[PDB]
RNA sequence: GAAAUUGUUGAAAGGGAAGGGCAUUUGAUCAGACAUGG
RNA sequence: GGAAUACUGCCAGCUGGGACUGAGGACUGCGACGUAAGUCAAGGAUGCUGGCAUAAUGGUUAUAUGCCGCCCGUCUUGAAA
RNA sequence: GCCCUGAAAAUGGAUGGCGCUCAAGCGUGUUACCUAUACUCUACCGUCAGGGUUGAUAUGAUGCCCUGACGAGUAGGCAGGCGUGGAGGUCAGUGACGAAGCCUAGACCGUAAGGUCGGGUCGAACGGCCUCUAGUGCAGAUCUUGGUGGUAGUAGCAAAUA
RNA sequence: UUGGCGGAAAGGCCUUGGGUGCUUGCUGGCGAAUUGCAAUGUCAUUUUGCGUGGGGAUAAAUCAUUUGUAUACGACUUAGA
């Protein structure tokens, strides 16, 4: 014997977790985000882009278009905390949005012909509305940027 | 492969080297408490070396656990190894330095077959 | 376009300190345009990044970034306290830092 | 904001200009001070003179060569006040002082560059009327600064060219607002003022 | 010299007992998380609520000695927002703190809670 | 006081050229040789 | 075949000593964590 | 003469931003919302998504930087002396 | 009241330092703000106290578990431990397939004394636990002996005619 | 590419002349996705080494020797194709 054997040793039984009480409640959203509201993406691939909020999804993200034919952004999840909500909005009355949901984006490359139509569908409603108020196409077509003197605790958006 | 345990928190990783063992070679770093009357270390003036005291003691739950999570057990032979058969998810086996290379292939073989972790495999091991 | 900046310019001023003793675990940051603790409350919680260069590569690039969040407000002039995953090198005093717009409550 | 800030020393107050410049450097702002000879110091010339002579009094007894060094020129009289407000015996401070330049007169790179003013160090804004104040260059010359007239001679020459530059510049802004007339009444005009421009 | 004091309001007592209220059971500083704790101890006097304790304190009354003694002394933080003075150890009438500030004890104690 | 330019005469006495050399006897005495071309070009560089 | 001490080689630092504490950049160096259908 | 307003104070009034913490580990307690089935924020963090193995991350070590740090031992009222 | 005179000392010099004149001075008021090893909240180590519990079903009743408070320290006391030579007992312990020692800006464990491992060098002995026992732990004592430095290729190697 | 002006550290400023690229002043037609809900990002700017393609140029200094206007030793100052 090198070391002497312990008098005890513990149990290798894993212990059961205590029963936790935390409900998962629905997420309150910032008053500023009402579907149809243009958005500013602050991070990620598409940062700098000006987009259009579509639906609050149930994984807590935000449905988005912008739409593709203008700024190149497809129908997309985005996180509410990485967005600035600008005070300009488009009328969303004519957009379906019902099909689009959590498992729609479920990870199952070649872009599924399903999606490629859906964008043509959804954006066909948007642009027709975006066309209704002058220069809005140019607006969503541009990228947001901070310029010398811009103070975000002042600037209204 | 081991009991889950909370994050190990070491609380002081540095070594508590004896005062001035940096200064005079004759002074070994093995910690020694300064008994002197004026000693700035003993009186704890700001800027000096921090001394070992009990507040630094490890959490009774994460104490003695190696980074793996196995409190390790010294094993000189296959009989020693086999003390760990039931406690495989608790302890770990450390072959003694003096065990020859033959019994190391032997102890490793039983430890594998028994499902016991050897802390120091690749021990005296050729090629 | 001609300007891609999504962040507010900043400066790493000092650690948190008393007269004779500092605390590297917190950093004091000056933000452009923020002159009062009123204004600095907007940037409370925001993400900061210190951006620096190196020799070796991480992925294909010699550029690396230290990340931290704006924590509270400092004094009457609109300075802000901050804490980074790892403390800033303290050579970094007087070096630019980047205060982003996220997490956004706008 | 701006990579480098040129400050016109004229009509400023030494200790208060030094105080604001020091923080800039410690905070990373590159600075250059021009026309340091037109800088001011509160107190009448005799005082701020005698004050210098006390400074002049102190030198290392056994070797005047290692003692405190008494720099006469206004830029240096200024730099001392500034370097005294920076922790200069450490690496940080050394670096910060490297961010600073000081010149008497206004030498060529900066002579065509835009120069600003530091209101809380400005004399007229700060000092009460009737209080007497010293002009640095004149004091600097009484303690042995040798370059005053040359600086002035070149300053007068520079002021000529700067005058003519400004003459062209203004006359163009005339011809810019002249041709601006029709658009001042244009439709894009009313478009712009609607939003404030 | 060593204390500031005065006359506490209902709130001040209520919020002091609700947040910081503890009680003494065989040494053992015990938080009052349940009236059962109170009743188990102050019950022989009446006082089975936590507001029964509060009442027996503010109204003073017959068992105030033991109702107050039951209460562990209140551990408080420094005043949030400062002490209002430069220097504490001048009397309230002169320089602030250190004395009987009467009704002004409430603004202070509440900020120390 | 600062020195702006210096202009040398076309031909320098060997006594001067001797001053520019530590070891004159073994030097190839390249002297002002390329500088004298400034005259040989008619004018200009000396006159300017 | 230890230490003081010394040679060479390699690495690093160095504006009137050097060594120490906290923290972090940089480099060097070590690690614990990878078996579930092919 | 009828208000308003300031000032001080109370509400077991409603709401927005930031920060640190998640100790415990089946159930036992006290509760609240319930017509009920039951639900909860009620005796301590869970849900969701992503990112990492040429490696993220963590230890050591050298160097740098901010702040700090006088030579121990001894006698002594008092030692860096 | 503030200021001025009164108001003379020896290295150059100190409102701490720059420097400040409707102050960055003096008297007074009012607010915001900065940060102690202190206060409040929580995690962790220890100490002391109180309570539960082998009715059990293994592997410790000196335990296991719940709760509250506390933590400065010289001289000094006590406790719980670390380490060395030898001794009884035991692992039928380790080892020429490499014991001990030594070297390792390599690994792990312990608050610490210390313990453990890899690699190198090595050559014949050696370790764990339970006890016993001491010629049992060093930085000093102008300590003892032995060895080695800086000083330093320096002082010097110039009387006595060559 | 033509001229001017600039010596405070001018090393920059004004100008002619054509050539050529873009232009969001304005009107069209296409593309962007899956980088998957943020971590990833534009490459700046210093020195230095390999290289290739042509342009241009072809020295001294130290040692030893030597002088004494110099000199403790270095140093100084002369001389030698
Ligand atoms: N003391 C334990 C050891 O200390 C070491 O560090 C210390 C000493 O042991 C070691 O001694 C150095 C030595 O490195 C070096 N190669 C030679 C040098 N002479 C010694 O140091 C000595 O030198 C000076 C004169 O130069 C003496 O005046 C003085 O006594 C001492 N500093 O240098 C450090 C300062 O002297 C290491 N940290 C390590 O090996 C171990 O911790
Ligand atoms: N900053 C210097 C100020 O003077 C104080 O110190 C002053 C005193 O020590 C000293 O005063 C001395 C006096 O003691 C002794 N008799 C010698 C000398 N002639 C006097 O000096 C005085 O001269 C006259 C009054 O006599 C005053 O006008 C003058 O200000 C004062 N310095 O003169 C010093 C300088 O004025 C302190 N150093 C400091 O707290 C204060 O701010
Ligand atoms: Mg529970
Ligand atoms: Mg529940
Ligand atoms: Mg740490
Ligand atoms: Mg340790
Ligand atoms: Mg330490
Ligand atoms: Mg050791
Ligand atoms: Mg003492
Ligand atoms: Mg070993
Ligand atoms: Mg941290
Ligand atoms: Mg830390
Ligand atoms: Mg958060
Ligand atoms: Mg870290
Ligand atoms: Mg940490
Ligand atoms: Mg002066
Ligand atoms: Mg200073
Ligand atoms: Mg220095
Ligand atoms: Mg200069
Ligand atoms: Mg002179
Ligand atoms: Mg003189
Ligand atoms: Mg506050
Ligand atoms: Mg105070
Ligand atoms: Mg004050
Ligand atoms: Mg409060
Ligand atoms: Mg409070
Ligand atoms: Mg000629
Ligand atoms: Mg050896
Ligand atoms: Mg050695
Ligand atoms: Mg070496
Ligand atoms: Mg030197
Ligand atoms: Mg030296
Ligand atoms: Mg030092
Ligand atoms: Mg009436
Ligand atoms: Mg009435
Ligand atoms: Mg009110
Ligand atoms: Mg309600
Ligand atoms: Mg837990
Ligand atoms: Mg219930
Ligand atoms: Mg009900
Ligand atoms: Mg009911
Ligand atoms: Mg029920
Ligand atoms: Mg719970
Ligand atoms: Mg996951
Ligand atoms: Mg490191
Ligand atoms: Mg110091
Ligand atoms: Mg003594
Ligand atoms: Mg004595
Ligand atoms: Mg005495
Ligand atoms: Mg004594
Ligand atoms: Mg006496
Ligand atoms: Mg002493
Ligand atoms: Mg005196
Ligand atoms: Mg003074
Ligand atoms: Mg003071
Ligand atoms: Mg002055
Ligand atoms: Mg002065
Ligand atoms: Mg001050
Ligand atoms: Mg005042
Ligand atoms: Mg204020
Ligand atoms: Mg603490
Ligand atoms: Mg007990
Ligand atoms: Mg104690
Ligand atoms: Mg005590
Ligand atoms: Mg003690
Ligand atoms: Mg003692
Ligand atoms: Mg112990
Ligand atoms: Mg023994
Ligand atoms: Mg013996
Ligand atoms: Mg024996
Ligand atoms: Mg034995
Ligand atoms: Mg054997
Ligand atoms: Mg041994
Ligand atoms: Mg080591
Ligand atoms: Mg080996
Ligand atoms: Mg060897
Ligand atoms: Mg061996
Ligand atoms: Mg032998
Ligand atoms: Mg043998
Ligand atoms: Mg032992
Ligand atoms: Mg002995
Ligand atoms: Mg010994
Ligand atoms: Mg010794
Ligand atoms: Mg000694
Ligand atoms: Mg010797
Ligand atoms: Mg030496
Ligand atoms: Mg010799
Ligand atoms: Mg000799
Ligand atoms: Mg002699
Ligand atoms: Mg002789
Ligand atoms: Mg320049
Ligand atoms: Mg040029
Ligand atoms: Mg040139
Ligand atoms: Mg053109
Ligand atoms: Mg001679
Ligand atoms: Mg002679
Ligand atoms: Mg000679």
């Amino acid at each position: 014997s090198a070391q002497k054997a312990p008098k005890w040793y513990p149990s290798e039984d894993v212990a059961a977790l205590k029963k936790t009480r935390k409900a998962a409640r629905p997420q309150k959203l910032r008053a500023s985000l009402v579907p149809g509201t243009v958005l500013i993406l602050l991070a990620g691939r598409f940062r700098g882009k000006r987009v259009v909020y579509l639906k609050h999804l149930e994984d807590n993200t935000l449905l988005i278009s912008g739409p593709f034919k203008v700024n190149g952004v497809p129908l997309r999840r985005v996180n509410a905390r990485y967005v600035i909500a600008t005070s300009t909005k488009v009328s969303v009355e004519g957009v379906n949005v019902e099909k689009f949901n959590v498992e729609y984006f479920a990870k199952e490359k070649e872009i599924k012909a399903e999606r490629v139509e859906d964008q043509k569908v959804v954006d066909k409603a948007l642009i027709a509305e975006i066309k209704k108020t002058p220069l809005l196409k140019q607006y969503l077509s541009a990228s947001f940027s901070l310029k010398n003197g811009d103070k975000p605790h002042m600037l209204k958006f | 492969a081991s009991l889950p345990h909370p994050k190990i928190v070491k609380k002081h990783t540095k070594k508590f080297k004896r005062h001035h063992s940096d200064r005079y070679h004759r002074v070994a770093e093995n910690w020694r408490k300064q008994k002197g009357i004026d000693s700035v270390v003993r009186r704890r003036f700001r800027g000096n070396i921090s001394q070992p005291k009990i507040g630094y003691g490890s959490n009774k739950k994460t104490k003695f656990l190696s980074p793996s999570g196995h409190k390790t057990f010294l094993v000189a032979n296959v009989k020693d190894l086999e003390t760990l058969t039931m406690h495989t998810k608790t302890y770990a086996a450390e072959i003694a330095h003096n065990i020859s290379a033959k019994n190391r292939v032997v102890i490793l073989a039983r430890a594998k077959a028994l499902g016991i972790k050897v802390t120091n495999p690749k021990g005296r091991l050729a090629l | 376009a001609e300007s891609h900046r999504l962040y507010v310019k900043g400066k790493h001023l000092s650690y948190q300190r008393s007269k004779r003793v500092n605390n590297p675990n917190v950093s004091l940051i000056k933000i452009e345009g923020v002159a009062t603790p009123q204004d600095a409350q907007f940037y409370l919680g925001k993400r900061i990044a210190y951006v620096y260069r190196a020799s070796k590569e991480v992925r294909g690039s010699k550029i690396r970034v230290m990340w931290g969040k704006v924590t509270r407000t400092h004094g009457n002039s609109g300075v802000v306290r901050a804490t980074f995953r790892n403390n800033l090198p303290a050579k970094t005093f007087g070096a630019s830092v980047r205060i982003f717009l996220y997490p956004s409550n706008i | 904001v701006e990579p480098v800030v040129v400050i016109d020393g004229k009509g400023h107050l030494v200790g208060r200009l030094a105080s604001v410049v020091a923080k800039q450097l410690l905070n990373g702002q590159k600075i250059v001070v021009v026309r340091a000879e037109e800088l001011n110091i509160s107190g009448e010339f005799f005082r701020n003179k005698l004050k210098y002579h006390d400074f002049l009094r102190k030198a290392t007894a056994f070797n005047k060569t290692r003692g405190p060094f008494h720099f006469r020129a206004p830029s240096r009289i200024f730099y001392k006040a500034l370097r005294g407000m920076v922790s200069h015996k450490t690496a940080r401070g050394k670096a910060a002082l490297e961010r600073l330049k000081v010149f008497e007169g206004i030498p060529p790179p900066y002579d065509k560059k835009k120069r600003v003013v530091v209101p809380q160090a400005l004399r007229v804004l700060r000092l009460k009327p009737g209080r007497k104040y010293t002009t640095l260059g004149k004091l600097s010359t009484s303690v042995g600064w040798k370059y005053e007239d040359v600086v002035a001679k070149l300053e007068a020459k520079r002021k000529v060219s700067s005058a003519e530059y400004y003459a062209k510049k203004r006359a163009f802004t005339k011809k810019v607002a002249s041709a601006n007339a029709t658009a001042a009444e244009s439709d894009v005009a009313k478009q712009l003022a609607a939003l404030g421009y | 010299p060593y204390v500031a004091y005065g006359y506490p309001s209902y709130s001040t007592i209520r919020q002091l007992v609700y947040k910081r209220g503890f009680g003494k059971i065989n040494k053992q500083r015990v938080p009052l998380s349940d009236n059962a704790i109170i009743e188990a101890n102050l019950g022989k006097y009446g006082i089975l609520s936590i507001d029964d304790l509060i009442h027996e304190i503010i109204t003073v009354g017959p068992h105030f000695k033991q109702a107050n003694n039951f209460l562990w002394p209140f551990k408080l933080s420094n005043p949030s927002g400062g002490w209002g003075v430069p220097r504490k150890f001048k009397h309230f009438i002169q320089g602030g703190s250190f004395g009987n500030r009467e009704e002004f004890i409430n603004k202070l104690v509440k900020s120390m809670n | 006081l600062r020195s702006l330019t210096t202009v040398w005469a076309e031909h320098l006495s060997d006594e001067v050229k001797r001053r520019f050399y530590k070891n004159w006897y073994k030097s190839k005495k390249k002297a002002f040789t390329k500088y004298s071309a400034k005259y040989a070009q008619d004018g200009a560089g000396i006159e300017r």
